[PDB]
């Protein structure tokens, strides 16, 4: 949420130093969220074409029709 | 900064409140620094450590930005509070940081009000 | 060229679909460097605290757009960031990015200050009523 | 030429043997074409949920065709494909789309809509008693 991690929005900002582990904490996140959706393409990819690559006349919905 | 703590540190004659202000910027100096040690460090780990690791440790142009934005803001703040106390002692230097302490920004405001409070002790 | 939307030039030997797709790209980063331009310009105690506070909110989202940049930067160095990827992975941030250009150009455009900025929000948070993010 | 299945033109130079397994192929993708032309077409809105839904079937069948084909065509890009082998993996595949494309065809010439079409199939269910697939 845009004001979850607005630390420097508020009216009694306690004075703390520069020290940025939530900052850290924040792009780990972020790059697990971009890794979630490689992941999720990467998958994607790999189930189609799995089953594109299914032996010819494999893999039928219609056994034996 | 360095060159204006420099500058006064030697100043005896700017009194127990500049020796004071001295000492908050010296303060928040000696933070600065140590927040600068660990990013050098998070930096010398990821070239030491030979892998390509995506941590934000890597020493990417892009990531030591990020790291500076917040740290550049707070110099640029410290520095245009040293230029705006510049030449003021005493309660023209209290004046000086009460003015300080108008500014919209909360990171600023409350980076303003501990020195303010700091000093005014 | 004074308060104008930047501009780029484009190697000419470039891809003329490659050139086109950057053509279509570069409107972010023109919203970046306005949105950089404004908080850096309304961040002046003279704006008042209100401006302040625009600016600080902005500071937020650069230092999120920053994230991601740096974050598609290391996928780079992994040679795993292609274009097509880097234009799915930019779409919802060139989104981000242009609402907020579009309203710092509003409120430059207004001049707007105090309450009168404070309306101004209004109504581009009414404006924005169909957008949830 | 209308509501005819599609014809094709084979090079008259081809091998009389092998022309005539084009021709007995052949009637395969006449059905297909014929399949898909009714697809693509009672698709429309204006089909109504039960020919729709009928239309809809017919593609995910046609889609499972497609796949089958591409499979097909790896192995003849993999050499592993003779023309004996397609014939033979076609044939099912054959009857298949024959039976579905007459299915068609029936209520296309009946203009079977709603609960006649729900009839039509019903009776159709019943001409397929003796072919279990």
């Amino acid at each position: 949420d845009y004001f979850l991690n607005n630390k420097h929005v508020g009216r009694n900002v306690p004075y703390s130093g520069y020290d940025c582990d939530d900052l850290s904490v924040f792009e780990m996140d972020v790059q697990s969220l971009i890794s979630r959706e490689e992941c999720l393409c990467h998958s994607m990819i790999q189930e189609t074409l799995q089953v594109m690559e299914a032996a010819p006349g494999t893999g039928l919905p219609t056994v034996g029709l | 900064i360095r060159r204006y703590t420099d500058q006064r540190s030697l100043d005896r004659s700017f009194g127990l409140v500049g020796q004071s202000f001295c000492a908050a910027l010296h303060q928040e100096l000696r933070e600065y620094y140590r927040l600068l040690s660990v990013l050098h460090s998070q930096l010398q780990l990821e070239d030491d450590q030979g892998v390509n690791l995506g941590l934000e440790s890597s020493l990417t142009l892009r990531r030591l930005l990020v790291w500076t934005y917040d740290p550049k803001i707070r110099l640029k703040t410290l520095a245009a509070l040293v230029d705006h106390c510049q030449g003021r002692k005493g309660g023209e230097l209290a004046s000086a940081v009460h003015a300080y302490t108008k500014t919209g920004d909360p990171y600023m405001r409350s980076l303003v009000q501990h020195i303010l409070s700091l000093v005014s002790h | 060229a004074g308060r104008q939307s930047r501009t780029f030039l484009v190697d000419p030997n470039l891809d003329l679909s490659i050139r086109e797709l950057v053509h279509r790209i570069l409107p972010v980063a023109a919203s970046y460097s306005a949105v950089t331009r404004f908080i850096e310009e309304k961040s002046s105690f003279e704006y008042g605290q209100v401006n302040h506070a625009l600016a600080a909110a902005m500071r937020t989202l650069v230092k999120e757009h920053l994230i991601l940049v740096s974050q598609l930067e290391q996928l780079h160095r992994q040679g795993l960031l292609s274009l097509q990827k880097l234009w799915f992975y930019i779409q919802p941030a060139m989104r981000t990015m242009d609402i907020l250009a579009s309203l710092a150009t509003s409120v430059d455009k207004g001049e707007c200050l105090g309450g009168s900025t404070l309306s101004l929000l209004h109504d581009r948070s009414f404006s924005y009523t169909g957008d949830s993010q």
